[PDB]
C-alpha cells in the first residue's frame, strides 16, 4: 500500500535539476571571464571545448540508455492494471511532466537570456561560445530527454496515452525539440543576414514559432486530467 | 475504486491542482518568455529603448498573444479568469530572476538600467473583461483597447525619474541616455536603439497618444487571432501514425 | 577579444588605427583612463559592409568595468552615432573611469551599421581597488545631483513588487478553492455557471476599478512629483571635422605582395619616388592591428601592445636615404609570429585576397609622413 | 541528412576547380577564371550570389552554418509539401 | 577588372578589353557597361571576322600549385564520371522494386489492408545496404577529393 | 499653414530660405505675382528626412487659388 504520490521521486525530479544548473551558473561564473572570452586560446579549449564534447556524449548516452529502458520495461498487458496502480502511474506521468516543466524553465527562459545578455555585453567571436555552449547544447538537450522520456512512459504505462500518439502530447515535445535544428539558422542569421546583434531580429523567429509549439501543454494537461479521472476518481469526487 | 473515500478523493484533486499549476505555470514562463524576449527584448533590456514611440507600440502588440490563447483555453475549460495574469506574472518572473541573477550577478550592470516594464495592470484589465463580459468578442475589443492603453500610464511612475534632463558635457541628455553612455554595452551600439528620433510629420504632442491607440488597435487584432490559435493548441486528438 | 575570428581582409580594409595613445596602464576605482589617436577610413570599402553613414565610436570591454565619461570625434562630443566619409583621418579621444578590479583587455572600437564591429588594438588595463568604491555623479538641470549607481532603484523595485503582488493576489483569490478537476468537471456536466458566484463578479469589478484608478493616481503623482522631463535624445550626428593632413611626398607602388601558406611572414615589392622632405626610410609597415618596424630608422615608445608590436618585423632590402627624387624597387619581409598569433595568414581562407595598410617614412630630422597601400595578395605553396 | 550531404555529395567534382590561379597579378579560382574567360552577355559578374565575406564571418564555419541552416529549413519545407502532395493526391469529382 | 567595379557620375575612364578568338565566323562585338539596377549600356559594334576551326583553340592556364592546364577540357571526365556513378546507383535502386509488379496489384493490395506484405525483411536489408553506402561512398569520396587538391581556395 | 505644428528642430535644421521679394501684395484675377528668394541647405540634415535626392519646388496654398505658372531652381525651369 505504497502512497499514491512519491514525494522522493519529486523532490529528486526538482532537486536534481536545481542542483546540477546552480553548479552551472557557477562555472560560468568563474570560468565565463578568465577562458571564455578569447575562442583562439587554449584555456578557452580545455575549459570549454571539453565541456562541449563531455556535455554531447553524456546527453547522447544518458537519452540513448533512459529512452530504451523505458521502451524495454512498457507494460505488455495493461488490461490488467488496476485503478489503484493506474493513479499511482498517473502520479508518477504527473512527476514526469513536473520534471520537464522545470527542464524548460531552465532552458528557454534562463539561459536563453542569459545568452541574450553575453551577446549584449561581449563581441561574438564564434558559434561555440560558453553561452551558446551551456544554452543550446546543454539545456535544450536535457528538456529534449525530458520531454522525450515523459511521452513514451505516458504511452507505455497509461492505458489512456496507450492506445495512440497523442497529438498535443507530440506537438508540445517534438515543437520545443524543433528548437536545437533551428539553433543553426540563428547561425546563418548572425555570420550572414544580419550584422548586428539584435535579439528583436527575425534570425530569431524560429525559436519564437517553436515555442509556440509548447502551448500544446494545455491539450496535453486535458488528456493527462482525463487519465486521472477515468478510473473512478471523477465519479468519487463529483459526489 | 482508485480512491477510497471522498475526503481522499479530494486531497488527491488538490494534490493534482498543485501539481498540475505548477507544470502550467513553468511551460508557460519558458515558452512566453522566450517569445517575448525575441519579439520585444532589446527595449525591455535597456531603460534608454524605453521611448514613446516604438517602445509603447510594440510591447503590448507582441506581448498580448499568449494572454489570449491561455484565457481561450482556461475560461472555456475551467472558468478561470486568471490566464493574461498568470502569463504575465510568469513573464515578470522569468524576467526579473534573469535581470537580478545575470545582467547584474554576472555582467554588473547596475539594476536600474536594466529593469523589465510593468504588465500587471493590462492582464488584471483584461482578465476582468472577461469574466464580467463572458464573450471573446467583446473581451478581444474592449479589453485589448485597455491592455495597449494602459501600458504606457502604468511605466510612468518607474521611468518619470529617468527622463530629468541634464546638461552633460555641453549637449542636453537624459538620465536614461546618461546610463546609456556610461555604461558601455560593447555589442549594443547606439544606432540600434529603436527610438523615436523625430519626423517632418511628427505633430504637436500627441507621440505617445498615437503609439498606444495603434498598439490598442493591433492588440485587438492579434488578440481575436491568437484565440483561435489557442483553440486548436487545445485540442484533444489521438494519431495512428 | 573577437577581432582574431574576423576576416583578415575585412580587417586589413576597412579602418586604420594610428598613433595612439593611454594616459595610465594602472588606474585606481574612481579614476579616469584617457584613449587618444588617429584613425583613418580606407578608400577601398568592401562592399559588403555598408558606408559608415550611420558610425558609433565603442569601447570594447567584457562589461562595465569601465564607464566612458566621454568620447570625443575631432574634438566633439559624439554621445550618438555619427557619419563618417570615406577616405578621411580623424582624431579620436575616449575617456573612461574604473568601476571594476581586475585585469581588462580595453580595445577602441568603431560600430558601424550595417557592417558589423571594427576593433582597433587592444590594451591591458589593471584596476586596483573595490568596487564598492565606485561612484557616478550626476547633476540634473533641476539642481539635483544624484548617483546613477542606485538612483531610482528603490522606486522600481517598489512598483514592481506592488504590481506583482496585485497579481498574486488576484490569482490566490480564485486559488483558495478546487481549480482543474472538479471545475472541469462542472464545465462538462454543463455547471459552469455555478463556477462563478455574485462576490466573484464584485471583486473583479472592484480589482478593475481599482487596477485604473492606481495607474490614474500613480501617473498624476509622478508627474507632480517630476514636473520637468524630456524624450529620450536620439539622431545622427553629421558634419565630423576631418583632419587636414600633409600629403605624402612620398610615393609607394606595389608590384607584388605575397605570403608563404605555411608561412608566419609577408614580403613584397615596392617602387617609392621622394618627392622632396629630405632623404627618407622607411620606419614601419601596419596592416592589421600589427605594426612591423625596422629598429635601425624607428622605436615605439608609446607602449604600444606588445602582441601586436614587432619591433624588428620590417626588413627591407635597402634601407638606405631615399634622396629626394630617388626611384628604388625594394623587397620588404614583414615578419612575426602576430601574423599567425592574429590568424592574418587566414586570408587563404577569404573570398578576396587583397591587403591595405600604412607604411611610414621618417627623415634625418624625424619628421613622418604616412603612405596609404593596397594590393592583392598572392599566397605561396611550392 | 538531405541538407547536409548535398556539399560533401558535390565536393568531389568542383574540388579540382577551386585550384588557386595568378591570373594577371590578382587571386582567381579556377571557376572564376571559366566565368572570367566565357563571356556571359546577359549575365554580369555582379549578379551571382556568391559570399563576399562579413565582418561577422568566423573562422573556417560558411559551409557547415550554410549546410545546417539548409538541413533545418529543409525540414520545414518537407513537412509543409507533404499535406500540399496529401492534397494533390485527392480523388475527388466535381459537378460543376 | 575581373568583378564589378565602383563609376562615379560625370567621370571620364581610359578601358581596354583584350579578346581571343574562339569561334570562326563574322561577329558583331560591342563594348558595354552591365549597371546592377540599371541594365545593359551597349556601345559601338564592330564586325569582326574569325578565320580557322574551333577545335584548334586551346585555353592554357598556368595554377599556383605548378600545374598547366587546358579549360576547355579541365575536370570533364571527372565530372562525367560522377554524375554517371550517381546516376547510375539511383538508377539501380529503383530497378530493383522495378522488377515486381509497380502500381495496380500494390495499390489494390495497400487498400485491402496487405500493405506489410509488400515489403519483406531482405528489402529493408537491401535499403539499409544503400544507405550505409551512400554515406559512406560520399564520405571516401570527399577524403579523396581532399587528398588529391590539398590546396582550395 | 502647418508649420507651427512641425518639431521645432526639423524646421531649424533643413533648409533655409533667405532673401526673399514679392512683386506684388494685392493683384487682379489673371495678373502673375512674382516670388525669388535664396535657399541654402543646411550640412546637418537630420538622420529621418532623407537627403533631397528627389526634392519638388512647392507652393502652398489651400489649393488652386493660384495656378504656378512656372518654378526655376538656378535659372531652368
Ligand atoms: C530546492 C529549491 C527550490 C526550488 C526552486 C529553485 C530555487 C533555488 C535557488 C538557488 C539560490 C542560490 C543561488 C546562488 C548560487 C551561488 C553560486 O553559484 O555562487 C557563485 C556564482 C558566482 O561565481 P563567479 O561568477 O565565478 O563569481 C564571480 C562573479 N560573481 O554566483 C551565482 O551563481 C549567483 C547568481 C545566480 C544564482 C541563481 C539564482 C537562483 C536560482 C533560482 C531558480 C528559480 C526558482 C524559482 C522558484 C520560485
Ligand atoms: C505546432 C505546429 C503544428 C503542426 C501541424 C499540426 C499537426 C498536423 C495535423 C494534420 C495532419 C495529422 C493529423 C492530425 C494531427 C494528429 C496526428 O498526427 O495524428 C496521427 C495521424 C494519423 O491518425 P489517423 O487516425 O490515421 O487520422 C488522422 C488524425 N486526424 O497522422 C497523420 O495524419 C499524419 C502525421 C501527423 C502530422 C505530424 C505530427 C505533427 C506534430 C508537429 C510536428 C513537428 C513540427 C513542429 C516543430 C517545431
Ligand atoms: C492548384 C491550385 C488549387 C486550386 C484550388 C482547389 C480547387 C477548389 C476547391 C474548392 C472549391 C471547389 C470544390 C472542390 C474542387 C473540385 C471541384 O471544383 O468540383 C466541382 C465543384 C462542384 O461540385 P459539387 O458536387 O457541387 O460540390 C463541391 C465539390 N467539393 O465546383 C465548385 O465547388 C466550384 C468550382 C471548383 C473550383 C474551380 C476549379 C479548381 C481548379 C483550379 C483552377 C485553375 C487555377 C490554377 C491555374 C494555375
Ligand atoms: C539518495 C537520494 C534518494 C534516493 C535516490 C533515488 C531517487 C529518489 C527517489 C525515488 C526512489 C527512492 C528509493 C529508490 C531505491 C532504489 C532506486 O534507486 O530506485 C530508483 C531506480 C529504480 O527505478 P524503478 O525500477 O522504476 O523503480 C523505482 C521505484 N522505487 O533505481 C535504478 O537503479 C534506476 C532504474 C533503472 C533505470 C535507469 C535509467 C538510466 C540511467 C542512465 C542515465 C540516464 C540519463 C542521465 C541524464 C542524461
Ligand atoms: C510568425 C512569426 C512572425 C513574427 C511575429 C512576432 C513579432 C516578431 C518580430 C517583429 C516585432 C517587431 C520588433 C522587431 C523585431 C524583429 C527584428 O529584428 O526587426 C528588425 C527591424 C529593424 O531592423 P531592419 O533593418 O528594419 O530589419 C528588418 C527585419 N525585420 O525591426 C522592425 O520592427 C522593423 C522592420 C519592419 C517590421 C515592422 C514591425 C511590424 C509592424 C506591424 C505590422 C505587422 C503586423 C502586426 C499585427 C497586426
Ligand atoms: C469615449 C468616452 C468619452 C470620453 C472622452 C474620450 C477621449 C477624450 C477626449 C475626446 C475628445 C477628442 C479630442 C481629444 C482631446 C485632445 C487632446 O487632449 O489632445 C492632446 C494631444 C495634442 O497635443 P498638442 O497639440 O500639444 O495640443 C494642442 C492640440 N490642438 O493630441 C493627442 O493626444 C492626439 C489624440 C490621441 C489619438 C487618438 C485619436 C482618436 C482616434 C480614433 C480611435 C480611438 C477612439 C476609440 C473609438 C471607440
Ligand atoms: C479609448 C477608450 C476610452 C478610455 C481610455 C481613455 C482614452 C485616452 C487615453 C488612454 C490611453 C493611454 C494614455 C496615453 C494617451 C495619449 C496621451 O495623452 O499621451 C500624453 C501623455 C504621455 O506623454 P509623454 O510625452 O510620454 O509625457 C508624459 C506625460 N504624461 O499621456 C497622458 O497624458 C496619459 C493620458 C491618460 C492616462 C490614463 C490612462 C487610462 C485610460 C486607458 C485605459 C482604458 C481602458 C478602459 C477599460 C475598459
Ligand atoms: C497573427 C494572426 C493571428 C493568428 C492566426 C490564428 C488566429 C485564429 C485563427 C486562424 C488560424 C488558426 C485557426 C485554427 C485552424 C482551424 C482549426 O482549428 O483546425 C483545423 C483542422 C483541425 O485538424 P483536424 O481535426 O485534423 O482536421 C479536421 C477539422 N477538425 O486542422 C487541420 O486539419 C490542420 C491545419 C491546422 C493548422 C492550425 C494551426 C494554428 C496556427 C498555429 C500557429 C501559430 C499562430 C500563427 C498566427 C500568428
Ligand atoms: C499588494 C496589496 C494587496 C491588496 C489586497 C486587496 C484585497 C483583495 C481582495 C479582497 C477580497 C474580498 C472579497 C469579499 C467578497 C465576499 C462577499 O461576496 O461577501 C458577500 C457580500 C455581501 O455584501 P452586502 O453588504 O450584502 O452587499 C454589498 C453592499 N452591502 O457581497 C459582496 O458583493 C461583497 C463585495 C466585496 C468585495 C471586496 C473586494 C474588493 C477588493 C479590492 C482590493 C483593493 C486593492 C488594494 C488597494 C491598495
Ligand atoms: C550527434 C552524434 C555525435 C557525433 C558528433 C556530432 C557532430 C560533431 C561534433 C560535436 C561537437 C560540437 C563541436 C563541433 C566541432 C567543432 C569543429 O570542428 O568546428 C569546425 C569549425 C571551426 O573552424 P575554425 O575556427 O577554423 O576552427 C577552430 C574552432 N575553435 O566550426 C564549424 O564547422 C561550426 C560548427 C557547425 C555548425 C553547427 C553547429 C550546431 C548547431 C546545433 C544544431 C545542429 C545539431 C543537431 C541537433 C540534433
Ligand atoms: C547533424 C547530424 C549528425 C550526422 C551528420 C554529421 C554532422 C556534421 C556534418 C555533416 C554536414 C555536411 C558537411 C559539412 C559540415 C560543415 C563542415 O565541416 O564544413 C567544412 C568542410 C567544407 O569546407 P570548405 O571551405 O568548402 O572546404 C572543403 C573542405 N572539405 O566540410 C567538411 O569538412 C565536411 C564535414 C563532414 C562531411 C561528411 C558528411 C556526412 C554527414 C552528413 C550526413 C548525415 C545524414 C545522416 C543520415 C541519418
Ligand atoms: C512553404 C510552407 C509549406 C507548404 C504548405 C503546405 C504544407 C502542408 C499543409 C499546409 C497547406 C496544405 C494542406 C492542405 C489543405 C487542407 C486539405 O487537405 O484540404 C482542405 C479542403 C479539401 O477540399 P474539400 O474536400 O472541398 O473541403 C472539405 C474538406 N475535405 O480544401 C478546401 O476546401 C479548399 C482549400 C484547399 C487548399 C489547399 C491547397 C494546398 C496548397 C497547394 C499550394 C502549393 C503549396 C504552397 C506551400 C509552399
Ligand atoms: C553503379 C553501380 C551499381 C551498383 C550495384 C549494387 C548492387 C545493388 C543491390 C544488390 C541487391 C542484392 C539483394 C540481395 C538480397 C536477397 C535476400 O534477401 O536474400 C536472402 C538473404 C539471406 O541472407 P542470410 O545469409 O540468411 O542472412 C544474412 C547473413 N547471412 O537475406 C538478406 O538479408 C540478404 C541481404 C543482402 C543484401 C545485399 C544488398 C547490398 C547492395 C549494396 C550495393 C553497393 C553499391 C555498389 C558499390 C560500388
Ligand atoms: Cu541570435
Ligand atoms: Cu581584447
Ligand atoms: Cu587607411
Ligand atoms: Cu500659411
Ligand atoms: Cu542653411
Amino acid at each position: 500500500e505504497a502512497p499514491l504520490l512519491d514525494k522522493k521521486w519529486l523532490t529528486f525530479a526538482l532537486a536534481i535539476y536545481t542542483v546540477f544548473y546552480l553548479w552551472v551558473r557557477w562555472y560560468e561564473g568563474v570560468y565565463g571571464w578568465s577562458a571564455g572570452l578569447d575562442s583562439f586560446a587554449p584555456e578557452f579549449e580545455t575549459y570549454w571545448m571539453n565541456f562541449l564534447y563531455t556535455e554531447i556524449v553524456l546527453e547522447i548516452v544518458t537519452a540513448s540508455i533512459l529512452w530504451g529502458y523505458l521502451w524495454k520495461t512498457r507494460d505488455r498487458n495493461l488490461a490488467a492494471l488496476t485503478p489503484r496502480e493506474e493513479l499511482r502511474r498517473n502520479f508518477t506521468h504527473l512527476v514526469w511532466l513536473v520534471a520537464y516543466a522545470w527542464a524548460i524553465y531552465w532552458g528557454a527562459s534562463y539561459f536563453t537570456e542569459q545568452d541574450g545578455t553575453w551577446h549584449q555585453t561581449i563581441v561574438r567571436d564564434t558559434d561555440f561560445t560558453p553561452s551558446h555552449i551551456i544554452e543550446f547544447y546543454l539545456s535544450y538537450p536535457i528538456y529534449i530527454i525530458t520531454g522525450f522520456a515523459a511521452f513514451i512512459y505516458a504511452k507505455t504505462r497509461l492505458p489512456f496515452f496507450a492506445k495512440g500518439i497523442s497529438l498535443p502530447y507530440l506537438v508540445l515535445v517534438v515543437g520545443p525539440f524543433m528548437i536545437l535544428p533551428n539553433v543553426g539558422l540563428n547561425e546563418w542569421g548572425h555570420t550572414f543576414w544580419f550584422m548586428e546583434e539584435l535579439f528583436v531580429a527575425p534570425l530569431h523567429y524560429g525559436f519564437v514559432i517553436f515555442g509556440w509549439l509548447a502551448l500544446a501543454v494545455m491539450g496535453t494537461l486535458t488528456q493527462t486530467f482525463y487519465s486521472f479521472a477515468q478510473g473512478g476518481l471523477g465519479q468519487s469526487l463529483c459526489e | 475504486s482508485a480512491v477510497r473515500s471522498h475526503a481522499e478523493a479530494v486531497q488527491v484533486s488538490r494534490t493534482i491542482d498543485w501539481m498540475a499549476l505548477f507544470v502550467v505555470f513553468f511551460v508557460i514562463v519558458g515558452s512566453y518568455h522566450i517569445h517575448a524576449m525575441l519579439t520585444m527584448g532589446d527595449w525591455d533590456f535597456w531603460s534608454d529603448w524605453k521611448d514613446r514611440r516604438l517602445w509603447v507600440t510594440v510591447t503590448p502588440i507582441v506581448l498580448v498573444t499568449f494572454p489570449a490563447a491561455v484565457q481561450s483555453y482556461l475560461w472555456e475549460r475551467y472558468r478561470l479568469p486568471w490566464g493574461a495574469t498568470v502569463c504575465v506574472l510568469g513573464l515578470l518572473l522569468g524576467e526579473w530572476i534573469n535581470r537580478y541573477f545575470n545582467f547584474w550577478g554576472w555582467t554588473y550592470f547596475p539594476i536600474n538600467f536594466v529593469f523589465p516594464a510593468s504588465l500587471v495592470p493590462g492582464a488584471i484589465i483584461l482578465d476582468t473583461v472577461l469574466m464580467l463580459s463572458g464573450s471573446y468578442l467583446f473581451t478581444a475589443i474592449v479589453g485589448a483597447m485597455g491592455w495597449g492603453l494602459i501600458f504606457y500610464p502604468g511605466n510612468w511612475p518607474i521611468i518619470a525619474p529617468l527622463h530629468v534632463p541634464v546638461e552633460y558635457n555641453g549637449m542636453l541628455m537624459s538620465i536614461a541616455d546618461i546610463q546609456g553612455y556610461n555604461y558601455v554595452r560593447t555589442g549594443t551600439p547606439e544606432y540600434i536603439r529603436m527610438v523615436e528620433k523625430g519626423t517632418l510629420r511628427t505633430f504637436g504632442k500627441d507621440v505617445a497618444p498615437v503609439s498606444a491607440f495603434f498598439s490598442a488597435f493591433m492588440s485587438i487584432l492579434i488578440y481575436f487571432m491568437w484565440h483561435f490559435i489557442g483553440r486548436w493548441f487545445s485540442n484533444e486528438r489521438f494519431l495512428q501514425s | 577579444h573577437g577581432e582574431k575570428s574576423q576576416a583578415a581582409f575585412m580587417r586589413m580594409r576597412t579602418i586604420h588605427w594610428y598613433d595612439l595613445s593611454w594616459s595610465k596602464e594602472k588606474v585606481k576605482i574612481n579614476e579616469t583612463v584617457e584613449i587618444k589617436g588617429k584613425f583613418h577610413v580606407f578608400e577601398g570599402w568592401p562592399e559588403t559592409v555598408d558606408e559608415p553613414d550611420v558610425a558609433f565610436l565603442n569601447v570594447g570591454m567584457p562589461g562595465p568595468v569601465f564607464i566612458r565619461k566621454e568620447s570625443y570625434i575631432g574634438g566633439q562630443l559624439v554621445p550618438r552615432s555619427v557619419r563618417l566619409e570615406i577616405g578621411k583621418t580623424y582624431d579620436f579621444r575616449v575617456v573612461l573611469k574604473a568601476r571594476r578590479p581586475g585585469d581588462w583587455h580595453v580595445h577602441t572600437m568603431m560600430n558601424v551599421q550595417g557592417g558589423g564591429p571594427i576593433i582597433g588594438p587592444g590594451k591591458w588595463i589593471t584596476v586596483e581597488g573595490s568596487m564598492s568604491e565606485f561612484r557616478n555623479p550626476v547633476t540634473t538641470l533641476t539642481g539635483q545631483t544624484v548617483d546613477l549607481e542606485n538612483y531610482n532603484e528603490g522606486n522600481t523595485y517598489f512598483w514592481h513588487a506592488f504590481w506583482f503582488a496585485i497579481g498574486v493576489a488576484w490569482i490566490g483569490y480564485w486559488s483558495r478553492r478546487p481549480i482543474f478537476i472538479p471545475r472541469l468537471l462542472m464545465v462538462d456536466a454543463g455547471r459552469a455557471d455555478e463556477l462563478v458566484s455574485a462576490t466573484d463578479r464584485k471583486v473583479a469589478m472592484g480589482f478593475l476599478a481599482a487596477t485604473i484608478l492606481i495607474v490614474v493616481m500613480a501617473m498624476s503623482s509622478a508627474n507632480s512629483k517630476y514636473p520637468i522631463t524630456i524624450p529620450l535624445q536620439a539622431g545622427t550626428m553629421r558634419g565630423m571635422k576631418p583632419l587636414e593632413l600633409p600629403a605624402p611626398t612620398v610615393s609607394v607602388k606595389v608590384e607584388d605582395a605575397t605570403y608563404r601558406v605555411p608561412g608566419r611572414a609577408m614580403r613584397m615589392k615596392l617602387t617609392i619616388t621622394n618627392h622632396g622632405n629630405s632623404p627618407i626610410r622607411l620606419g614601419e609597415f601596419y596592416t592589421a592591428s600589427v605594426r612591423f618596424l625596422d629598429s635601425d630608422v624607428y622605436k615605439d615608445t608609446t607602449g604600444y601592445p606588445e602582441d601586436l608590436l614587432a619591433e624588428d618585423g620590417l626588413s627591407v632590402s635597402d634601407n638606405s636615404p631615399l634622396a629626394p627624387g630617388e626611384t628604388r624597387t625594394v623587397d620588404v619581409t614583414a615578419s612575426d609570429a602576430a601574423w599567425e598569433v592574429y590568424r592574418l595568414s587566414d586570408i587563404i581562407y577569404d573570398p578576396d585576397s587583397r591587403f591595405a595598410g600604412l607604411l611610414f617614412f621618417f627623415d634625418a630630422t624625424g619628421n613622418r609622413q604616412v603612405v596609404q597601400i593596397d594590393a592583392p595578395l598572392i599566397p605561396s605553396f611550392m
